[PDB]
């Protein structure tokens, strides 16, 4: 094939990018807040449909390395195409220059993939938007980036993407303070959980939280831990 | 824009005979075959006032003959056109009636 | 001009969305019903043929049950021609992972590979999708029996029980009211016949319109045995459950 | 005039004079007549400096 | 089939009443052109030796307005008098048209005819006459109000 | 029930009197005017009725026949043996007249033709052929020539009563406005400048551009300014049911324009009746093009057309057939495009001058924030800037109300932008 | 096909007869009723028959504009029909998707008689308001439910979808006896055996076996319908029905 | 009693005195003549005679003469007499003609058509605001658009804005697009002309521009007016194949519809409500800013908003204390507001077959099952997990 499927618009755009942005909104919702020493990406997980497994059904947040986690919102099918490249580039980094990836670098590469599919003949661009997070190796500053279909990436102190991202981000302007992150890791879990129960609702059976602490600690919380934070917050409120 | 209409207007002034100006959508008429009455009378008139020149402007309002499909057709256009041909035939005058026809299709 | 006759199968709509993947799923709702239930001692796979005739050989047909490898068989619902290709790909890939690692391929690996293949066609090439829906029954040591559905979008989701094809809404609702966590293959055999009985468009459900296979760990020496039941045992087990 | 019809060429005559009319001139000038070719033509958004 | 439709009701009315079956009333002849539709009716016109009228669908259109309906009443009245009678409308295509613009006078006059024939066909019921036989080489052009 | 019962009887009694006043008024005797000129008008109609100025049947001339010198009397004619120079001493006992100067061939509307004579309020010079004429219903004779054509009735109710929408409101002081004037306002207002030169001025404008650039705005603006006949026909209205009726609409339009001194016919939106001619075997494009081709021939004549300036306004100059767009029927194409930053600024100020605005409003900042916008979007911006004041309980606008406005109108309705699809033709 | 008689009775006959139960429940007034199945099931027959028992006008709409000269068009038939219905109320508008008369009208729209259905249905919601309650129910007759469009199959639009199968052997014997209540028989004719012989597929065909048998009573000059007349009937009508199905030929030329 | 009494006292003296005043004034009018008033009545009859022949005014000639077309076919150059005015005659108007010598003697006629009544409604909807189960803010964006400038034009001139024209009510099926339109149609009490978009394609060709232009003519007279255009989607999606003008014809109907919606007319106040199911199918010019100012969207109800839909609909019903209203919302997810209204009805219907007025929890669960099977959901979401 060789025909353009991305073409210039008489306005100033490409219609496939605006369209792709519309695609991220019709997806499920992932939230990002970083603490003083943690990233937390939590995601809304479906359960309209029932008899769905929990062990074998893939999660919304897929560990690339031992220190770089990626979450995605938009088409759940497409997602796996951006991640397959992203994992192999991380092993190539280890090979050719040594040291594992820096979060800034992986975000720039992932951006370059979506960038390319906005301008190469015979592709549409990805309808999928990432929160790519993690730690730099031998450092402990939390890093939280979000890249989007344009092929543009932005760093964010806290961010949210997917359905009702404007509604959630409004919440986060009013409770997360740029100057003083949540004082500990635990305060940071209560913030991501506090945000989700606005839009997601319908029990703690939908809320997923992955927490990363520096020095290669990836833990994904159990349904019991989630219930516990939702309950506290419901009651206090 | 190449002055086919110009050359006819000229021709009118030069021959000093009866010049019957005609516009092809004027001829089509919504009363059944009164469009045809218009063909025969205009040409009947041209026998009298002989020698003559009929100048027709357009010819895509006597359109074309290609319709045969069950759903509609327009056989109002065809009839007034087939009447035009019977006046050009041998039983009518044609040796004292010239027809000047001008079209851009 | 060539560009003049291009469909553009693979742009988005204004909704953010892929007309041709949506339509593909539309046509699989026409196709034959297939249901899979993962018991805790097997997986029962059962699918009802979309066509039937009495001159039609239906005794050695296996146009809905296809074995990918020794431990993973799938049920098919959609464009059978498109499926025959990817079944034969799958069979190449499953055998390949065994050749190079000398290890039984996990259910997860084969299912994800097939998904990404569908995924390549909605992503690029200017080609129509492969409209296939697979239900994968598979065994691995690691996670036991694993159950899975894949769509033409090239996305995979786990199940414990699921139904694709015609009458999806109807079948799905029925499974849920009955399904318990403590079920063995016997309860599963009964439910699979039974949901199919409620979605059926024949005046009574019969064996010649049923294809039926199981995978049991209750086969000897703690081994998984794939059994595609013959139509004469299906007719037998149909007398047991008292459907006919 | 290149692929003008004799109606287009009549158009350049009138157009020329209108441009004189604005200037307030009592004759049509040679400068104005050419200016009228360019006005009869649709392209009159002219340079944008992507022809330099 | 056509002898039992047309000829038989007249010669033996008594049998239909006995068995208790509805006798065939109006006859419609459909089939492509060039099958001998009209010729089969020619045969019964000699054979019955009853009255047999003659009439075309263009006997019932006229230059003056509403003088179509006045003919419709005339052919029935004549048939009733010299009953049992067969009326044949050769081509009934232009009366039984299935569409009307219903703003032109040409069409309004056929509207009036079509209701007038249909009404008095019910008037022609329970008579010694066998009702109107009519033919059309077309059959997708007819209003289904006749065909019920 | 005494307190309410007694008084209820009285209320009914009061209803009786209100009715009697009514029955007296309409019979002795309802007004139509003031009262007095409806009495006299009854005595005025008695005067008209005694006269036979009515009933006069309306008929029409088909052919002027000459009644003297044509051998109308055939007393010496037998084939061609007649003089054709006398019907006054041909074979007459008199020298003087015995027939009239002019006979004429009338056709009645019921259909019956009569050969009529010559009236006494008329001369042969006032009688034209095709002209509608009153004949006397006592004895058919032409009395009075009566304005021809009974056809205006859907070309007579589309002549405008002047709507007032300012020439100012049309955005900016653009070249695009001034181009209208070269064609319309100026040769009519002062033909003196063009006269010295001896230049016969242009006549055709094509306003073309995408939805909402103010083509229509401009239309209304020259309706009130020009002060000559403005006949605006919507061009979808040219389609009719019966084929050759549709051409008749626009054909009668030109008869009408031509009769009146100084016209501007404003053909609005000829995407309908403008389709390029093609052969398709289904039916042909015959009904659409019948009307279009009538038009074309009367935009150049086979004779000179009168003073008729014609304005075409379209959204797509690409559905239009090639014949219309060449000069000499559309002399000048006048191009309308989305404005720039200064352009967008003027239109905002032209909307905002009737609004309550603080002095803190810097329109430069919010025009910049609106890009690739129609003057019609910038209107929706102004309306929605006040709607947010109405919602907030504020009465005087803020910069803040215009920011809210710009985000909702521009971001939200960019999905629904006409600009994108329609630009492809423009 | 008795079960079906009882289902249409609930939705159509009962609310016109007494609005008082529907008030008590507070249930949102009935609307459209879709009848669907192959031909000759008597979906049309049941509509007329409900209309008789309820005692309501039966307004047949052909999807022809011909018979009307007082609308003369489909572009106001909607609302002009509702003026006439309100006068002659209660009414049951009957409208049938024929799907072989209006052949090309169906294509790309789900029915040009479902253009009729939807337009009249939109009226109906306000009719429950004009001055209390509905007096117009609408019954829609369709051959298929798959040639129906999705916007009339949605809930809160309709309120009932009655399905009709073709006859069973038991059902058949009943349908056959109705046509037999109007003509001659002779002792020794078992209606049961004629149900077996008949394979049928319409209740229409059943009525054709009775008329056709009466016509052989004429042929042989019998005085009553004999059993042998049924043997000649069944064969002839079947050969005629199956020929046109399998040759896919119509009555249209 | 005395509340009635003060009105009795004002109303009697003022009105009865006026009645007396008319009686004297007919007589006084008589005097300069000898009988003016009672003779104007005898003259009117005399002038007009009997019969009066109806004609149709063909064209009006400015000289107090007119060309009237009797439908019997002779045309006439008549005079215009008393009891008429020449701006009360417009081309098309019916005239009353003197039989002996034709003259326009009047037109007191109603001149009403059944063609206009099709456009109009006769109405008292069941639909009122707060039968809307939630989405309160959306009500107070629609009410700010349609209903509010009739109540107060004062706000909009005080601000100096032009009052917003046109609304497009779009979203998914079952989000109550028709339910809002009728709830506001009840409150406003402005002449609410209704027209369904499908009637705008006919069986003729060219009748399109003619029908569309007739809507807005009625709408214009009866100002202020609402013109509600229900599912203007149907004309773009479904071609019925009854129109001989084809795809071409439908496109032309669109174009007259653009001018009649705004254009050059400077007609009355006409709010337009346009229900549609997809706004990506309607012609972009048709929907473009400054002729459709405000565009409201509805999307599917929430867990709490479904509770509101249920209270308003279960309220009419007779109920048991076994009914747990709340468990009918938790079981039902991602279902419309249309489904909840059909669910109450379906429960009551099962309860009408059992021959009791009660509605039990079991008739509700039974009803809940059956309505959920019938909806066959989206393939829009089959991409996603
Ligand atoms: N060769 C020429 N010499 C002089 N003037 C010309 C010449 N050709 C065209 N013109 C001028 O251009 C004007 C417009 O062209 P005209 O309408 O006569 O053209 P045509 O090709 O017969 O068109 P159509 O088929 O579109 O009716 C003429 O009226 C004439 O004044
Ligand atoms: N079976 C037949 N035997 C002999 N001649 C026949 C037969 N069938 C038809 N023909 C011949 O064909 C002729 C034409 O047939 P006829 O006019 O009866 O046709 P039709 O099908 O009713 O068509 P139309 O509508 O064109 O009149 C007959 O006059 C006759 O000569
Ligand atoms: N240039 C402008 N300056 C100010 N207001 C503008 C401008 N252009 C348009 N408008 C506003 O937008 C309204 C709608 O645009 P208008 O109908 O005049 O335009 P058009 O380009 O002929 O559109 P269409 O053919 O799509 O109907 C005008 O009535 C006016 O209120
Ligand atoms: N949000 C809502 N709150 C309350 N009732 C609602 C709501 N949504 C739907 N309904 C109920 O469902 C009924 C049917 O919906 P309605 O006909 O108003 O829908 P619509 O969105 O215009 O759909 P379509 O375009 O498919 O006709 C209403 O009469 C009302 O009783
Ligand atoms: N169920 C039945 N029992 C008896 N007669 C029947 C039955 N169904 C149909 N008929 C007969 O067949 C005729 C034609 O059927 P009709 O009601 O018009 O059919 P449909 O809409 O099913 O095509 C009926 O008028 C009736 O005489
Ligand atoms: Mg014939
Ligand atoms: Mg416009
Ligand atoms: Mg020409
Ligand atoms: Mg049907
Ligand atoms: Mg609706």
């Amino acid at each position: 094939y060789d025909r353009a499927l991305s073409i210039f618009s008489p306005d100033g755009h490409i219609f496939q990018v605006e369209y792709a942005l519309e695609a991220v909104k019709r997806g499920t919702c992932a939230v990002g807040v970083k603490g003083k020493n943690c990233v937390v990406l939590g995601c809304e997980r479906r359960s309209t449909l029932k008899l769905q497994d929990t062990r074998i059904t893939p999660s919304k947040v897929s560990k690339i390395d031992s220190h770089v986690v990626l979450s995605f919102s938009g088409l759940n099918a497409d997602s796996r195409i951006l991640i397959e490249k992203a994992r192999v580039e991380a092993q190539s980094h280890r090979l050719t220059l040594e040291d594992p990836v820096t979060v800034e670098y992986l975000t720039r590469y992932v951006a370059g993939v979506q960038q390319r599919y906005t301008q190469s003949g015979g592709v549409r661009p990805f309808g999928v938007s990432t929160l790519i997070a993690g730690f730099d190796p031998r450092d402990d500053e939390p890093k939280l980036y979000q890249t989007e279909p344009s092929g543009i990436y932005s760093s964010w102190s806290a961010q949210t993407i997917g359905r009702n991202s404007k509604t959630v981000r409004e919440f986060l302007e009013k409770n997360y303070d740029r100057k003083e992150p949540p004082a500990t890791v635990e305060e940071c879990v209560k913030l991501t959980v506090r945000s989700l129960l606005e839009v997601v609702q319908t029990g703690a059976k939908n809320i997923e939280i992955t927490v990363v602490k520096p020095d290669s600690d990836i833990v994904a919380l159990s349904s019991e831990e989630i219930n516990q934070y939702v309950t506290q917050i419901e009651q206090e409120k | 824009g190449t002055g086919k209409t110009l050359l006819a207007r000229a021709c009118a002034a030069q021959t000093n005979a009866t010049f019957l100006k005609l516009a092809a959508p004027q001829l089509v008429q919504m009363y059944i075959g009164e469009g045809a009455k218009l063909v025969r009378d205009a040409f009947a008139l041209a026998k009298e006032k002989a020698p003559t020149i009929i100048f027709i402007d357009e010819l895509d309002a006597i359109g074309t003959k290609r319709f045969d499909s069950e759903k509609s057709g327009d056989r109002e256009v065809q009839r007034t056109m087939l009447e035009l041909l019977n006046q050009l035939d041998g039983f009518s005058s044609d040796d004292r009636v010239k027809v000047l026809a001008a079209t851009n299709r | 001009g060539s560009r003049r006759y291009d469909s553009r199968t693979t742009i988005f709509s204004p909704e953010g969305r892929l007309y041709q993947v949506e339509y593909a799923l539309e046509s699989i709702s026409h196709a034959g019903t297939a249901i899979g239930i993962m018991a805790s001692d097997g997986i029962v796979l059962a699918a009802e043929r979309k066509v039937t005739s009495t001159l039609l050989e239906q005794d050695t047909s296996t146009e809905k049950l296809y074995k990918l490898n020794d431990k993973i068989a799938v049920a098919v619902a959609g464009l059978t021609a498109d499926a025959e290709i990817l079944i034969n790909t799958a069979r190449i890939h499953a055998q390949n992972y065994l050749k190079t690692y000398n290890e039984d391929i996990p259910v997860e690996i084969l299912v994800r590979r097939l998904s990404d293949i569908k995924q390549g066609y909605t992503q690029h090439g200017g080609l129509r999708p492969f409209g296939v829906s697979f239900i994968y029954a598979g065994y691995d040591d690691r996670y036991g029996y694993q159950l899975y559905t894949s769509n033409p979008s090239g996305n995979y989701t786990g199940w414990k029980a699921i139904s694709v094809g015609a009458n999806t809404s109807a079948a799905q609702t029925l499974l849920q009211m009955d399904y318990k966590d403590d079920m063995k293959v016997d309860d599963a055999i009964e439910l699979a016949l039974k949901t199919l009985s409620k979605t059926t468009d024949s005046s009574a459900l019969t064996y010649d319109r049923l294809e039926f296979a199981t995978i049991r760990k209750g086969a000897n020496d703690g081994e998984v045995y794939q059994k595609i039941f013959k139509p004469q045992e299906i007719k037998d087990i149909l007398v047991k459950t008292g459907i006919t | 005039t290149d692929e003008f019809n004799g109606a287009q060429l009549k158009a350049v005559t009138v157009e020329a004079g209108m441009i004189a009319l604005r200037n307030g001139q009592s004759s049509v000038k040679h400068e104005d007549f050419v200016e009228g070719i360019s006005e009869v033509q649709a392209r009159k958004s002219k340079s944008v400096s992507f022809y330099a | 089939e056509i002898r039992e439709a047309v000829e038989l009701p007249l010669v033996q009315a008594d049998l239909y009443e006995q068995i208790g079956i509805d006798p065939p009333r109006g006859v419609l002849l459909y089939g492509p052109p060039g099958t001998g539709k009209t010729m089969l009716v020619k045969a019964v016109a000699n054979s019955t030796k009853a009255a047999f009228i003659r009439v075309n669908g263009s006997e019932f259109v006229h230059k003056y307005l509403g003088e179509g309906p006045r003919m419709v009443r005339d052919v029935f009245r004549l048939a009733r008098e010299n009953a049992p009678s067969i009326i044949f409308i050769d081509e009934v295509d232009s009366i039984a048209t299935k569409r009307f613009d219903a703003q032109t006078g040409s069409d309004r006059e056929v509207q009036r005819i079509l209701i007038e024939l249909l009404t008095q066909m019910d008037g022609f019921d329970q008579s010694t006459n066998v009702k109107v036989i009519m033919a059309t080489n077309r059959a997708d052009t007819l209003d289904p109000a006749l065909l019920r | 029930a005494a307190p309410y019962a007694a008084k209820l009887k009285q209320t009914e009694n009061d209803l009786k009197d209100i009715e009697a006043r009514i029955k007296e008024k309409a019979g002795v005797k309802e007004s139509d005017t003031g009262l007095a000129p409806s009495h006299l008008w009854d005595i005025m109609g008695d005067r008209q009725r005694l006269g036979e100025e009515h009933p006069l049947q309306v008929a029409r001339c088909t052919k002027i026949i000459k009644g003297n010198g044509e051998s109308d009397e055939t007393t010496t004619d037998n084939n061609n043996s007649g003089n054709s120079n006398s019907n006054s001493n041909q074979q007459s006992t008199d020298a003087d007249e015995d027939d009239e100067d002019a006979k004429y061939v009338i056709n009645l509307k019921q259909i019956a033709k009569f050969v009529v004579g010559l009236g006494e309020r008329v001369s042969p010079t006032d009688i034209e052929e095709g002209m509608r004429v009153g004949v006397d219903r006592s004895k058919y004779n032409i009395e009075l020539p009566l304005p021809p054509r009974i056809d205006p009735s859907v070309t007579m109710m589309t002549v405008e009563e002047k709507p007032d929408v300012t020439y100012s409101d049309v955005g900016g002081c653009k070249d695009q406005i001034e181009k209208l004037r070269e064609v319309v306002e100026l040769p009519l207002l002062s033909p003196e400048r063009f006269a010295t030169l001896g230049i016969d001025p242009p006549k055709g404008i094509l306003l073309y551009g995408p939805p909402g650039t103010g083509k229509t705005l401009c239309a209304r603006a020259v309706a009130n300014r020009t002060d000559a006949t403005f006949i605006r026909v919507i061009g979808s209205e040219l389609v009719q049911k019966y084929v050759g009726e549709g051409a008749r609409m626009v054909r009668e339009l030109f008869e009408m324009a031509r009769t009146k001194k100084a016209c501007i016919i404003f053909f609005d939106e000829i995407d309908a009746v403008g389709g390029a001619r093609f052969d398709d075997g289904a039916g042909g494009d015959n009904e659409v093009q019948r009307t279009m081709l009538e038009l074309i021939t009367q935009l150049d004549g086979f004779d000179p057309r009168g003073n008729i300036k014609v304005m075409f306004a379209t959204n797509r100059p690409n559905t239009l057939d090639p014949a219309l767009l060449r000069p000499g029927r559309i002399d000048r194409k006048v191009e309308f495009s989305l404005p720039d930053l200064e352009g967008r600024a003027n239109i905002f100020r032209i909307h905002s001058k009737s609004m309550s605005v603080e002095r803190g409003i810097r329109w430069e900042l919010i025009s910049r924030l609106c890009p690739n916008s129609t003057g019609a979007e910038l209107r929706s911006v102004c309306t929605e800037a006040g709607m947010f004041a109405i919602r907030a309980r504020r009465k005087v606008a803020t910069e803040k109300d215009f920011l809210k406005a710009v985000d909702k109108v521009i971001s939200g309705y960019k999905k629904f932008s006409s600009t994108s699809r329609y630009m492809q033709y423009n | 096909l008795t079960k079906q008689i009882k289902e249409i009775k609930e939705v159509i006959e009962l609310p016109v007869k007494h609005p008082e139960l529907f008030e008590s429940l507070g249930i949102a007034q009935p609307k459209g009723v879709i009848l669907y199945g192959p031909p000759g099931t008597g979906k049309t027959l049941l509509a007329r028959a409900v209309a008789h028992h309820t005692d309501c006008k039966f307004i047949r709409v052909s999807g022809a504009e011909l018979v009307q000269k007082y609308i003369g068009e489909g572009s106001r038939m909607v609302r002009e029909l509702f003026v006439m219905a309100r006068e002659h109320a209660p009414s049951i508008i009957f409208m049938d998707e024929i799907d072989s008369i209006g052949s090309t009208r169906v294509e790309g729209s789900g029915g040009g008689d479902s253009e009729v259905q939807r337009t009249m249905l939109e009226l109906l919601n306000q009719l429950d308001g004009f001055e209390t309650s509905k007096n117009i129910k609408i019954i829609m007759a369709t051959n298929r439910l798959d040639i129906l469009d999705p916007a009339l199959l949605r809930p809160g639009r309709i309120d009932r979808k009655i399905e009709f199968p073709p006859p069973s052997v038991a059902a058949r014997a009943e349908i056959l006896r109705i046509h037999s209540r109007k003509m001659n028989l002779t002792r020794g004719i078992n209606l049961r055996k004629v149900a077996e012989k008949m394979n049928g597929c319409s209740g229409a065909d059943v009525k054709g076996v009775c008329t056709e048998a009466g016509m052989y009573a004429l042929r042989e000059r019998r005085i009553h319908v004999t059993q042998e007349d049924f043997e000649l009937a069944v064969g002839k009508v079947m050969n005629k029905n199956q020929e046109t199905a399998i040759s896919v030929a119509k009555l249209f030329k | 009693t005395r509340c009635k009494l003060k009105l009795l006292r004002m109303e009697r003296i003022k009105d009865h005195l006026l009645l007396e005043e008319e009686f004297v004034s007919n007589s006084e009018i008589l005097k300069p003549f000898e009988k003016k008033q009672e003779e104007e009545k005898k003259q009117l009859e005399e002038i007009r005679g009997n019969p009066l022949s109806i004609g149709t005014l063909e064209e009006i000639i400015d000289d107090d003469h007119a060309i009237v077309t009797s439908p019997t076919m002779p045309d006439y150059y008549v005079s215009i007499l008393s009891f008429v005015d020449k701006e009360l005659l417009e081309p098309g108007c019916s005239v009353l003609l003197h039989h002996k010598t034709m003259s326009i003697v009047g037109v007191l006629q109603d001149d009403a058509d059944p063609m206009v009544s099709v456009m109009k409604m006769d109405k008292s909807p069941t639909e009122s605001y707060s039968d809307i189960g939630g989405l309160e803010s959306q009500i107070q964006e629609i009410k700010e658009s349609v209903e509010l400038p009739l109540t107060h034009p004062e706000l909009y001139e005080e601000m100096g804005i032009k009052p917003p024209k046109g609304v497009i009510l779009y979203g998914a099926p079952g989000t109550g697009k028709t339910l809002l339109a009728k709830a506001v149609a009840n409150q406003t009490s402005a002449t609410f002309l209704r027209i369904v978009g499908s009637e705008l394609i006919q069986k003729y060709l060219g009748d399109g521009p003619r029908l569309c232009r007739q809507i807005f003519k009625v709408a214009g007279e009866n100002a202020p007016s609402i013109v509600f255009i229900d599912e203007i989607d149907a004309i773009g999606t479904k071609r019925y194949d009854s129109n001989s003008g084809g795809e071409r014809e439908i496109q032309r109907t669109m174009l007259e519809l653009l001018n009649q919606l705004d254009g050059f007319d400077d007609r009355g106040d006409v709010k337009v409500i346009m229900a549609t199911n997809k706004i990506e199918t309607l012609d972009p010019a048709l929907i473009r800013p400054g002729r459709i100012d405000r565009k409201i969207l509805f999307e599917n109800p929430d867990l709490s908003t479904k509770k509101k839909i249920l209270g308003i609909h279960t309220s009419k019903m007779n109920l048991s204390e076994d009914v747990n209203l709340e468990t009918l919302v938790t079981t039902k997810d991602d279902l419309s507001g249309a489904d909840i209204q059909a669910m109450c009805t379906e429960a009551g219907l099962l309860a009408l077959r059992e021959r009791r007025m009660q509605v039990t929890a079991e008739d509700f669960k039974q009803a809940k099952e059956r309505v959920m099977k019938n909806k066959v959901e989206e393939n829009l979401e089959g991409l996603y997990l």
